[PDB]
């Protein structure tokens, strides 16, 4: 049974660590279950204010600094945005290069999230010291694919390093970990903790390779610098020797996703099967990514190979089209001035007004994005449900696979465990597609190396750039007036997920997902972290 | 059990790109660094503990008998008593001040902590400042948006093993920031011959002509990008794009419009 105390009263977790940015979580607890929740973003920077009056060509360089974890994606969204405002259609090669860089970002970002951000909620690193490395090796050999890094000898060296570190008395990033001394909510056998810790360390090295692959096309990582209005600047990105090295690196990364990430994720899922019943929401949104036709936002929506759509009330039989006119943002419960509710992002307003800490009337620097009055979860889970529902063949195959492995029904995916599994599922799918996408661009680049189209700056226009970033549906919205930025609004995946209540008082996805969370130990409320982290929160992104 | 020097790493008004850049180090890799070289005692992005447990971990490090070095990522928002940027219910300016008071040394990772960065750009709604300005203390600046891990790790290791490296007038170690991007750029011969790309679609751009007419700020930017590269493979001008000047103080306002020289 799922451990749960009798605690009644408030719990505040600030800072939420192992995310990007500054998040405070307040909950009211009754008999060891969360009964109310608030998601309180604690930093404003105000990029939208800063962009006013500047050169539309500059937008991407500022907005990329919304966040360096999901680096690139804002430069991409801003470029798609200005591209739409100037009505330029990017060349085939630019579409491919921009989409390949997104794919590389998915691999980097998801790998780092699972291991370095999320795993410490499920893996008791210190318990790994209790494992017999020989028993751990046999365990790994029985479940996962065969590999030298899973041998007794490799696992023992990992355990030896960890033991010397722990005995030094300087626990560093493990100081005061919720798992120290044991914890009822941590279920993994010690052998599994050891295996996962080994891969955690490995993944620290492998994420370097994932970023190198990305940088071949992107110029550098973090903060790529290869995109321009009308396409891309990186002609060398189309030539043979770099793409061969790009392929070779992505293959190493994908071998690690398949040998370690997916098997670890499935092991965790197997042991924490009860988390398939906690942390569910009902509505899902995606703008789609990996389009075959990125000539306009309409075409992106229609031709995204990871499809776009809207699911409402968990109804997988009715995927609606995205209505970009129906998106708006409220600020009723946010730190912005009165009269800013119900704004479509073309009419967006960003007028900061702070009140005070834990004011239930105004408690976040995130706006509250709503779709026809409903909150929307975005991200890997949203994409997975939308893709599955529409019969996308890869998503149907891998999902049904995961479901069969775990012996759970598809309804168990509406949960924190689901949200976590979805992130792996789509990583595996990006991996399976890499070689075809790389080949497409290599073949295209050799025949004709056009990469940027000509374009003219209009006096007055508007545009929107859409992407499905690793955390979900991202949109940038520009109004151009006098050839300058008149208004520039970001609506970001973590804004959808972790914003506060909207104008009708309605909880955001993370706030709703938190209701019903069991708390085994109110001193060490890891269950709050499991649900928050499964959203892969980014407050830098969410507030900008 | 040799004692490893204590490092406290604070996140203020940042985007996390500096923390990301740091973990791309390969000499050493980040695991070797935190297991053998330093004791990274507070770091919000990766630490296990959260909430009060994380705050207590911070206070344990600040009270450590052996002292500690302070790494700061991000600028400090100072409007409204610093309340627009808070951790554990405390203004970032208050906590950074407290942590700086007893630090053996302060390393500002990134242009934000060094000079104020993106949120300081006009009209600066959060009245953000660089750390030296907000605290009135001397910092070792490792700027760029983000800096190369080679520059950050090299500075950390230099400070722990030798001492303060020689700094230029903007507080940047001369080991990494002593030379203009432009002086080491492979397209310098094109610059000298006045062979410029007039646009990104031009045949000139395809031939790898100089990017000066497209806004390249390499001639006024001190960094080691073309020499050391990023991620062992590339740098922005090699990827056909102009340098934005991102290791220069206040570049958001001094180097813009990025695609122009005006
Ligand atoms: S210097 Fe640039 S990359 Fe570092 S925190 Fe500031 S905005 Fe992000
Ligand atoms: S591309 Fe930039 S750094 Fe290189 S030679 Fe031209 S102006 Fe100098
Ligand atoms: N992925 C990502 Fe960052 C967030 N939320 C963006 O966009
Ligand atoms: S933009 Fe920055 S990373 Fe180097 S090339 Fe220019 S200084
Ligand atoms: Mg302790
Ligand atoms: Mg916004
Ligand atoms: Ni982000």
């Amino acid at each position: 049974p799922t451990p749960q105390s009798t605690f009644t009263g408030p719990i505040v977790v600030d800072p939420i660590t192992r995310i990007e940015g500054h998040l405070r979580i307040m909950v009211e607890v009754e008999n060891g279950k969360v009964k109310d929740a608030w998601s309180s973003s604690q930093l404003f920077r105000g990029l939208e204010i800063i962009l006013k009056g500047r050169d539309p060509r500059d937008a991407q360089h500022f907005t990329q600094r919304a966040c360096g974890v999901c680096t690139y994606v804002h430069a991409l969204a801003s470029s798609r945005c200005v591209d739409d405002a100037v009505k330029v259609s990017i060349p085939a090669n630019a579409r491919m290069m921009r989409n390949l860089v997104m794919a590389s970002q998915y691999l980097h970002d998801h790998l780092v999230h699972f291991y370095h951000l999320h795993a410490l909620d499920w893996v008791d690193v210190t318990a790994a010291l209790k494992a017999d490395p020989n028993k751990a090796a046999k365990l790994a050999a029985s479940i996962a694919p065969a590999r030298p890094g899973n041998s007794a000898k490799a696992l023992k060296a990992v355990q030896d390093k960890l033991k010397a570190f722990v005995e030094s008395g300087q626990l560093g990033i493990f100081t005061n970990a919720y798992f120290l001394g044991g914890h009822k909510a941590y279920y993994l056998p010690p052998e599994v903790d050891l295996i996962a810790t080994a891969h955690y360390l490995e993944a620290l090295h492998m994420q370097v390779k994932a970023a190198s692959a990305m940088a071949i096309l992107g110029g550098k990582n973090p903060h790529t610098q290869f995109t321009v209005v009308g396409g891309c600047s990186n002609y060398q990105g189309l030539t043979k020797d770099p793409l061969a090295n790009y392929l070779a690196l992505s293959k190493e990364v994908c071998q690690f996703v398949n040998e370690c990430y997916i098997p670890d994720l499935l092991a965790v899922a197997g042991f924490y099967k009860d988390w398939g019943g906690i942390g569910g929401t009902s509505n899902y949104l995606a703008f789609g990514e990996f389009a075959t036709d990125d000539s306009s936002p309409e075409k992106h929506l229609a031709t995204s190979q990871f499809p776009s759509g809207v699911i409402t009330g968990r109804d997988l039989g009715k995927v609606d089209n995205v209505d970009l006119g129906a998106i708006y943002e409220d600020v009723k419960y946010s730190w912005y001035a009165p009269g800013g509710d119900g704004k479509h992002p073309y009419d967006g307003v960003t007028d900061p007004k702070y009140t005070k800490l834990d004011d239930k009337d105004h408690y976040s620097w995130m706006k509250a994005p709503r779709y026809k009055g409903k909150a929307m979860e975005v991200g890997p889970l949203a994409r997975t449900f939308i893709a599955y529902a529409k019969g996308q063949p890869d998503f149907k195959k891998v999902v049904d696979m995961v479901l069969g492995k775990l012996s759970v029904p598809a309804t168990a995916l509406h949960s924190t465990l689901g949200r976590t599994a979805a992130r792996g599922i789509e990583t595996a799918i990006v991996c399976a597609n890499m070689e075809k996408w790389i080949k497409e661009m290599a073949d295209s680049g050799a025949k004709d190396n056009t990469l940027c189209a000509k374009w003219e700056m209009p006096e007055e226009s508007k545009g929107v750039g859409l992407a499905d970033a690793p955390r979900g549906a991202l949109s940038h919205w520009i109004r151009i007036k006098g050839k300058k930025i008149d208004n520039f609004q970001l609506v970001v995946p973590s804004t959808w997920n972790l914003g506060p209540r909207g104008a009708q008082g309605d909880k955001s996805p993370v706030e709703e997902a938190l209701i019903g969370t069991p708390i085994a130990d109110p001193k060490r409320p890891v269950e709050i972290l499991r649900t928050v982290h499964a959203f892969d929160p980014c407050i830098a992104c969410g507030v900008h | 059990a040799k004692h490893r020097p204590s490092v406290v790493w604070l996140h203020n008004a940042e985007c996390g790109g500096c923390t990301e850049a740091a973990i791309r180090t390969i000499k050493p890799y980040i695991d070797a660094l935190i297991l053998d070289t330093i004791s990274l005692d507070y770091q919000e992005t990766i630490m296990a503990a959260a909430g009060e447990a994380a705050e207590a971990a911070l206070h344990q490090a600040l009270e450590g008998k052996d002292g500690y070095y302070l790494v700061v990522e991000g600028g400090l928002p100072t409007i409204d008593g610093g309340q627009w940027g808070m951790v554990a219910g405390h203004p970032m300016i208050e906590t950074t001040k407290k942590a700086a008071a007893k630090a053996k040394g302060i390393i500002c990772i990134g242009t934000c902590s060094a000079y104020g960065g993106v949120q300081k750009a006009k009209p600066n709604p959060s009245q953000a400042k660089g750390v030296s300005e907000a605290l009135g203390v001397k910092t070792i600046n490792i700027p760029g948006c983000p800096p190369n891990p080679i520059n950050f790790v090299g500075a950390v290791v230099h400070v722990l093993t030798k001492g303060i490296p020689d700094l230029d007038e903007n507080g940047r170690p001369k080991l990494f920031y002593g030379e203009l991007v432009h002086d080491n750029c492979p397209r310098l011969p094109h610059f000298e011959a006045s062979e410029f790309a007039p646009s990104f679609d031009s045949e000139e751009a395809k031939k790898g002509f100089c990017l000066y007419e497209l806004g390249c700020k390499g001639p006024v930017t001190y960094n080691n990008c073309p020499k050391v590269l990023f991620n062992q493979v590339n740098w922005p001008v090699q990827a056909g794009h102009p340098c934005l000047g991102c290791s220069e103080p206040d570049f958001w306002d001094t180097m813009t419009p990025f695609y122009e020289q005006g």
